[PDB]
């Protein structure tokens, strides 16, 4: 019973740990895909059927 | 429970708590007996002026290197921003 | 109890799990207060968390730092090794 | 920048934005834990 | 409407067991010496 | 001139000065949809005031492009013209606070 | 005090000997003073001579705003901006105004910890006699011994 | 005779429920500092001052606001040809003459 | 539940109606009806629209009146 | 496709890298096309390198 | 009748370590507390805005009556405030 | 008042205000193709962009739901009507990446790629300046 | 467990025990048609599945998802400047919604964000701090991080002092390359 | 206790994939700053066809 019980134990937290492993790292990732930048040109891009149209500022 | 009213009694384990008298435990005895195998009472203690003696002199002393000690905490806490640790450089 | 085999709290802590139906109810209330708590203030604090000159620096960090420090790796690795970008064609 | 044959190009190929290296190197790194999570379940499949 | 509060510098001689830092007071002479002192003065502060 | 001019004025000075960034008032989100609405209210209050040759109007129509696709403000600016546009209608004519 | 007045638009530059801690805030109060120069708040128009100050009382000080970038140099090499300069001179300042600070410190922490010893030991003492008396057994119709 | 939910449970949970609500919202008003103090209005700085304006009598009253403005759209147009607010007062007056 | 006991104190029997005779009053009827049939459904059936209506109606001191007063940059007369 | 180019050499520089795309055929209709050709391109293409050695020699100047 | 309040150092966070302040393209150190004027000001957004709209409300008045220094006031000693919590990582 | 309508001190002296060019980039058909074009991948119409520059792309879909998608760019965002959607990018190395619409689109939902050509910073102002 | 009926089970007081849980359970059962049979359906039910060690790992993880799934939902409506359920806001253009701007801002910023983002060195290889620089405010400047984010990251060295590219990899190193050959100004 | 081999199977077999990984960082690194394989000023549009 005691061995049996550590393995189901096991069974159950092995996993969460991965999981607790994934979760900062997938944090990270997130907040740099969503982070404010200075960009400084700006593309507009649309798509129709079938076709994409793109909107670029032009030279003064 | 009856907490904050006129029927306030003592929850369960406040009772629970007063019945462990712990009668005929002794768990800090050693401490005792270990300090008595430094004879302090049989050499100054017992007698009056031994014990006056003691105070003195070990105030003396006590109050010596307790400034020692406090002196070398705050040399470290302060390290690299007390006069003597920044030798001062002259302008050319 | 967290990351806790429940064997352990039954046999260690008898009284505290006489009852088991309340006992799995505090499982899930204590795991219930963990996981809303993390959002509310670990997630959610606003404009903190953004003292970089205050980086841990733990134990091994400073360890291993020292090593290197002692030596030359150190300075060999914090030096730019390359700052052109074409080499010279002779 | 285009598909090449008979690529395998586990995980992505040929990043030219700092995203885009971060998206490889993410299936990187969780890739050995997935070979592990694999054999070390694969390997009590037996009598 | 009293003055603004002044804000809560961490300065280091304010912990119980810290210190004036005379790096920063040597510093700070030198510009009560060049910037302060033409209009103000300090009476009660001597050489010594 | 001030460091921190762009915030004081407005919050709108930001983006007007810094035309392909983020506004403070929708950065927290990926879509801009409700950002290019606000600038093209922001255009259509200021013709009202100033007229359609000011420069002021004619820079709140670029900033007004910098967020908004073409297909979209080509309709907008249709509506506007007739008189039928909902973000440019007088205030005295709005029906919003009618039978509720 | 005439001649400085007089020289400064009738206002009279106060002695710095005791400022870091003749004021609400303290040492704290020179640093902000010295950095929270600002534009002046729309409506408010200040003549010459005059400044905007958030943290003066009124908001117009009489004083120009001393600390400018690369005023002095250092002979340490730190870099001089207006801000180092500030937290310099008011350390500078707090120290002018009590130049026992330290002495009176380390004593104290000498004093401090030696009193928590002497807490220990009087309280000690006063749990031994009293034990005498809180724990007595007084009866009328019963003996228990 | 034997209960499953809370003896009142209806008016618990309800009740209950809304009063977290309202007291959580506060919360976060607080910590993030949120202006908590109620404007009906349209917050357009120039209309606004227009308003004054015919509350005070230098504008005549009953004018429309596309009668204010320095663009025009085209159904704007159409009403300013048919526009007579001197007209429109003089009927308000008679109207309040036959009422007293 | 918990077995409790019927909590009505008030009179059991008003006696045979003889023409409205050696009957109690009029609103000491309405509250022994009360007692006799439960004052939880009196409360809980017009809580809900208590509530609502003190909410909104409050308004008229809150919102209303006191807006009128809260505005500081409203008492502010302009060229004055 | 530079740094799949530039990681090939790395990996061919330390250890055995073998790559299907060096030995098999990319497409199916391989076996048939051992003599095929499109004439029309080849003229072609070799005019547009004609062309781009005299631009090349003009732009050195 | 001193200067500050003591506090333990546990409660006063003094910078752990030491950024040096930026150079400008000239070569002058640009002062940190500027670089940290924009950044503060937005987190005292809210009280910008209303500052903003005082500004706003005091340049309709026809008559030359109007400040708005409270407002001021307040966004002044917010963006303070964060300025305090971050500036001396930056000095020496 | 004028100061609501915040704008530049240049343009209030005259400066001109910039104005915006749209075009549009289709597939190149298959009896179109050159002897070295790309089959399913060339247009007719590349995007060209700037190198080791930060660029906003905003993303929407004018009738039904398409997706720009150009791998080597570590980007995929769904063009979906109503959704102005901002992605940022940084390129790193000048080259032309391919890509193809990521969302059923209609028939030819195939037949929509996505070409982006980055090219130094110098040669990009040329090209906008003549195109 | 006890096996025997005689012996009575222990129960705490409140809405979540051995005592509540049996008032209840036989509520809508036709198998419990008396008391000794209901009290041994009863204990064989509490026996089988409060009783099982492993059962109380899933009661852990229902209470912490739960949890995170209930404050999320409340973060949204209390503080998501893009969430209306109060309607002033909604009655006016959008250039005129102060009172929902105000949360703009602070909801940009939240503690994690700050805390996490300067660990992308341990992700780019390349310029992983090619974006930490922005002049406007509205967030704060990033510093990256001193050391690999705790876990798998066995590829790259765990501080990067210890690195030996990592310095010359830095977008500072890269613009200072691109500068001398007048490439571009990043 | 068999299962403990296939943690160390599991083990040994994902550690060869994080050497590569190594490796591959190790590469990248060196892309832009040393590889001719990296090149600036190359790219010209083609332009409209
Ligand atoms: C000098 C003074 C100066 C001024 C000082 C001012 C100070 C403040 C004053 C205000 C007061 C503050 C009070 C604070 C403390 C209150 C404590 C208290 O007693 O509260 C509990 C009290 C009652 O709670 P309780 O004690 O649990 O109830 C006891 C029951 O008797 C328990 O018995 P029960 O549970 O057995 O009850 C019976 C129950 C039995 O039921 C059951 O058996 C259970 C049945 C459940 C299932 C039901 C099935 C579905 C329904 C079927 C039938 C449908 C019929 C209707 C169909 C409609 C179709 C359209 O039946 C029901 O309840 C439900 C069925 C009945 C019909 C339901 C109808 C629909 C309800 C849902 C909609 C409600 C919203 C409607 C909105 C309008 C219409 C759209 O609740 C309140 O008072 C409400 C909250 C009060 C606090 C918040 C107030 C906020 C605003 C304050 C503003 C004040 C003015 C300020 C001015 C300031 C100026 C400066
Ligand atoms: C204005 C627009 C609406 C108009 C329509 C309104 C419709 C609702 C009208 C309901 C009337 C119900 C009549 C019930 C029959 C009474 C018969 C009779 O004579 O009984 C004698 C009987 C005689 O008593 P008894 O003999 O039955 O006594 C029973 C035995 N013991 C003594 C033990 C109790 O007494 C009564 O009148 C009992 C009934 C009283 C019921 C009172 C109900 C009030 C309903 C109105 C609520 C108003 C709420 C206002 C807001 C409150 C805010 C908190
Ligand atoms: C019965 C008596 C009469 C009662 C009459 C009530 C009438 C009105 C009822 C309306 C619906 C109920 C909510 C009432 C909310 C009142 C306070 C209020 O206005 O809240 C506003 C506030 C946000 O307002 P804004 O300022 O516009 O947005 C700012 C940026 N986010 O919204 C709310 O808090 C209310 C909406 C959410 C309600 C529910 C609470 C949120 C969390 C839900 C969790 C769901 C998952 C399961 C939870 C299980 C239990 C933990
Ligand atoms: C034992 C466990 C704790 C060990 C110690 C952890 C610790 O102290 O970590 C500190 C360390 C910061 O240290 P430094 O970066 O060196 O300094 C800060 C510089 N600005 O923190 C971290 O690494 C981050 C820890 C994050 C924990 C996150 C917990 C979960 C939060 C919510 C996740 C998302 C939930 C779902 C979505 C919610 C949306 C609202
Ligand atoms: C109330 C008591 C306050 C005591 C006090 O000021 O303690 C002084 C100092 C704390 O100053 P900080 O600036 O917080 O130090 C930070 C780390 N260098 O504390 C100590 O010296 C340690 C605590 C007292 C120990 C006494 C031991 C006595 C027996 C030997
Ligand atoms: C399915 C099984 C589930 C078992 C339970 C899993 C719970 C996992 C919780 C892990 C929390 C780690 C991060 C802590 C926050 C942090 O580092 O966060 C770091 C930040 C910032 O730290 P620094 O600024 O000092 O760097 O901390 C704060 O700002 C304050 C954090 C307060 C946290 C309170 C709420 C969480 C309480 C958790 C209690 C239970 C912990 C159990 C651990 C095993
Ligand atoms: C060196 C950098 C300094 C420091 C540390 C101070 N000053 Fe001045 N100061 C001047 C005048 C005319 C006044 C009086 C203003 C008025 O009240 O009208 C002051 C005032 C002060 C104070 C006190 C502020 C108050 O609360 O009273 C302090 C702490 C202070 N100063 C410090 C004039 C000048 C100068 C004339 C050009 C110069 C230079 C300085 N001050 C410089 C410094
Ligand atoms: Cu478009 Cu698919
Ligand atoms: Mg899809």
């Amino acid at each position: 019973y005691n061995l049996v019980m550590k393995v189901e134990f096991l069974f159950f937290y092995l996993p969460t740990i991965i999981v607790f492993g994934i979760c900062i790292p997938v944090y990270t990732i997130n907040f740099a895909q969503e982070e404010v930048i200075y960009t400084t040109m700006t593309v507009k891009v649309t798509g129709r059927q079938w076709y994409w149209v793109y909107e670029v500022e032009s030279p003064t | 429970s009856g907490f904050g009213t006129s029927y306030a009694h003592d929850p369960k384990w406040i009772e629970d708590w007063m019945a462990r008298k712990r009668v005929g435990v002794d768990r800090m005895d050693w401490f005792f007996r270990a300090f008595n195998r430094l004879r302090l009472y049989e050499l100054f203690f017992k007698s009056t002026p031994r014990f006056y003696a003691f105070m003195v002199i070990g105030g003396l002393l006590g109050s010596y290197y307790w400034s020692r000690f406090w002196e070398q905490y705050w040399i470290r806490v302060n390290k690299g921003r007390l006069y003597k640790d920044v030798p001062y450089v002259y302008p050319p | 109890s967290i990351f806790t085999p429940m064997d352990w709290m039954f046999y260690y802590f008898p009284n505290y799990s006489r009852d088991k139906v309340a006992l799995m109810a505090r499982q899930i209330k204590i795991h219930f207060a963990i996981g809303f708590a993390l959002v509310f203030l670990v997630y959610h604090p606003p404009y903190k968390g953004a003292d970089y000159g205050n980086f841990h620096k733990s134990p091994l960090y400073w360890y291993k730092y020292n090593q290197l420090e002692r030596s030359g790796q150190l300075q060999e690795n914090l030096r730019i090794k390359r700052d052109w970008f074409y080499d010279e064609d002779p | 920048d285009i598909p090449w044959p008979a690529r395998t190009d586990w995980g992505g190929h040929d990043p030219a934005t700092p995203f885009a290296e971060l998206m490889i190197n993410t299936h990187s790194m969780f890739w050995p834990v997935a070979i592990f999570i694999y054999v070390s379940a694969i390997y009590m499949v037996k009598k | 409407k009293d003055p603004p509060s002044p804000p809560d510098w961490p300065f280091w001689f304010k912990a119980f067991s810290h210190c004036h830092d005379i790096p920063s007071c040597r510093r700070g002479y030198e510009v009560y010496r060049q910037v302060c002192a033409t209009c103000h003065a300090a009476r009660f502060v001597c050489f010594r | 001139e001030s460091a921190d001019a762009l915030f004081v004025g407005t919050l709108d000075r930001l983006t007007a000065e810094h035309p392909h960034t983020d506004d403070p008032r929708f950065a927290f989100q990926s879509n801009q949809w409700n950002n290019c609405e606000l600038r093209f209210t922001q255009f259509c209050r200021c013709t009202r005031e100033l007229g359609e040759d000011d420069p002021r109007c004619k820079y709140q129509y670029y900033r007004a492009q910098t967020v908004c696709h073409e297909f979209l403000l080509e309709d907008w600016m249709e509506h506007r013209h007739r008189g039928t546009c909902d973000l440019d209608i007088m205030p005295d004519r709005q029906v919003i606070h009618m039978r509720g | 005090e005439e001649a400085a007045r007089f020289a400064n638009q009738g206002a009279s530059p106060p002695d710095l000997s005791q400022q870091a801690a003749a004021h609400h805030g303290g040492c704290d109060y020179i640093m902000s003073l010295l950095t929270g120069y600002r534009d002046p708040p729309a409506g408010v128009s200040l003549r010459s001579g005059l400044y905007y100050n958030t943290y003066f009382p009124g908001g117009a000080i009489s004083m120009p705003p001393p600390l400018n970038d690369g005023a002095i140099e250092y002979e340490d090499g730190t870099p001089a901006v207006a801000s180092q300069m500030a937290k310099d001179v008011s350390q500078f300042l707090t120290w002018a105004q009590d130049p026992q600070h330290d002495e009176r410190k380390l004593i104290g922490l000498k004093m401090s910890t030696a009193a928590l010893v002497w807490l220990f030991s009087i309280s000690v003492w006063n749990r031994h006699v009293w034990t005498m008396i809180k724990t007595r057994r007084i009866d009328f119709t019963k003996t228990v011994y | 005779g034997r209960r499953l939910l809370h003896g009142n449970y209806f008016t618990r949970y309800l009740f209950g429920s809304l009063a977290v609500i309202w007291i959580a919202e506060y919360a976060a008003a607080c910590q993030y500092g949120i202006p908590r103090h109620r404007n009906p209005n349209w917050m357009w700085s120039w209309w606004l001052e227009k308003q004054n304006q015919i509350k005070n009598g230098e504008i005549p009253a009953n004018t429309p606001g596309y009668a204010m403005v320095k663009w025009n759209n085209e159904a704007e147009q159409r009403w300013l040809k048919t526009l007579n607010v001197e007209a429109m007062n003089e009927e308000f007056a008679r109207r309040r003459e036959a009422y007293y | 539940h918990i077995p409790h006991p019927v909590k009505y104190v008030g009179p059991r029997r008003y006696g045979r109606y003889v023409y409205g005779m050696n009957r109690p009053p009029v609103l000491r009827q309405v509250k022994d009806w009360i007692d006799w049939t439960g004052w939880n459904s009196v409360f809980g059936g017009f809580s809900f629209q208590v509530a609502f209506g003190l909410m909104i109606v409050s308004g008229v001191y809150l919102n209303n009146y006191r807006a009128t007063h809260t505005l500081y940059y409203t008492n502010k007369p302009d060229n004055q | 496709n530079p740094i799949t180019r530039y990681l090939d050499r790395r990996r061919a520089e330390r250890g055995p890298y073998y790559l299907m795309s060096n030995v098999l055929p990319y497409h199916p209709h391989f076996l048939w096309m051992r003599n095929s050709h499109d004439y029309e391109a080849a003229e072609a293409l070799a005019a547009r390198r004609e062309k781009d050695r005299e631009l090349a020699a003009k732009l050195e100047a | 009748a001193r200067a500050y309040c003591g506090r333990f150092a546990f409660m006063l966070d003094y910078p752990k370590s030491y950024h040096p302040p930026r150079k400008n393209e000239d070569g002058d150190y640009v002062d940190p507390r500027t670089d940290m004027l924009p950044k503060c000001a937005a987190e005292c957004s809210e009280w910008l805005t209303e500052y903003n709209a005082c500004v706003q409300r005091i340049k309709m008045r026809t008559d030359g009556r109007g400040n708005c220094q409270g407002q001021y006031e307040e966004f002044a000693m917010c963006q303070d405030h964060c300025i305090a919590h971050e500036l001396f990582h930056y000095l020496k | 008042s004028p100061e609501d309508y915040p704008t530049p001190q240049k343009y209030l002296e005259g400066a001109p205000i910039p104005s915006w060019y749209s075009f549009q980039s289709n597939l190149v058909g298959d009896m179109d193709l050159k002897p070295g074009m790309a089959r399913m991948l060339e247009v007719d119409k590349r995007l060209t962009v700037p190198t080791r520059t930060h660029i906003r792309f905003l993303i929407t879909g004018a009738d039904v739901i398409h997706s720009w998608s150009v791998p080597s760019l570590g980007i995929k965002c769904d063009a979906t009507p109503g959704r102005l959607v901002k992605i940022n990018t940084f390129i790193q190395r000048e080259g032309v990446f391919y890509g193809q619409c990521s969302e059923l689109c209609g028939t030819l939902h195939a037949f929509m790629p996505i070409v982006v050509e980055a090219v130094s910073p110098e040669a990009f102002a040329a090209h906008a300046k003549k195109w | 467990p006890p096996t025997r009926l005689s012996t009575p089970l222990y129960s705490e007081g409140g809405a979540f025990t051995v005592n509540w849980w049996r008032n209840r359970y036989g509520l809508y059962s036709r198998r419990q048609t008396d008391p000794m049979l209901a009290e041994f359906l009863f204990r064989q039910q509490v026996k089988e599945w409060f009783y099982d060690v492993p059962s109380y790992n899933y009661a852990a993880l229902v209470g912490l998802a739960l949890g995170i799934l209930v404050a999320v939902i409340w973060r949204h409506f209390l503080f998501n400047p893009d969430v209306y359920v109060r309607r002033q806001e909604l009655r006016k253009m959008w250039p005129d919604r102060h009172r929902q701007f105000a949360y703009a801002v602070p909801y940009l910023n939240p503690q994690l964000k700050n805390l996490l983002l300067p660990y992308k060195n341990s992700f780019i290889d390349n310029e992983p701090d090619y974006a930490d620089y922005n002049p406007v405010g509205l967030r704060p400047q990033r510093v990256m991080a001193i050391r690999r984010i705790p876990g798998f990251f066995w590829a790259i060295p765990q501080y990067f002092f210890e690195d030996p590219l990592y310095t010359s990899c830095s977008t500072k190193n890269m613009q200072t390359i691109y500068k001398k050959l007048g490439y571009s100004e990043l | 206790r068999d299962w403990l081999i296939g943690v160390m199977l599991g083990m040994y077999l994902g550690n060869l994939c994080v050497q590569q990984h190594r490796q591959y960082r190790v590469d990248m690194k060196l892309f832009y700053l040393e590889a001719p394989e990296h090149k600036i000023n190359w790219v010209k549009p083609r332009g409209d066809l």
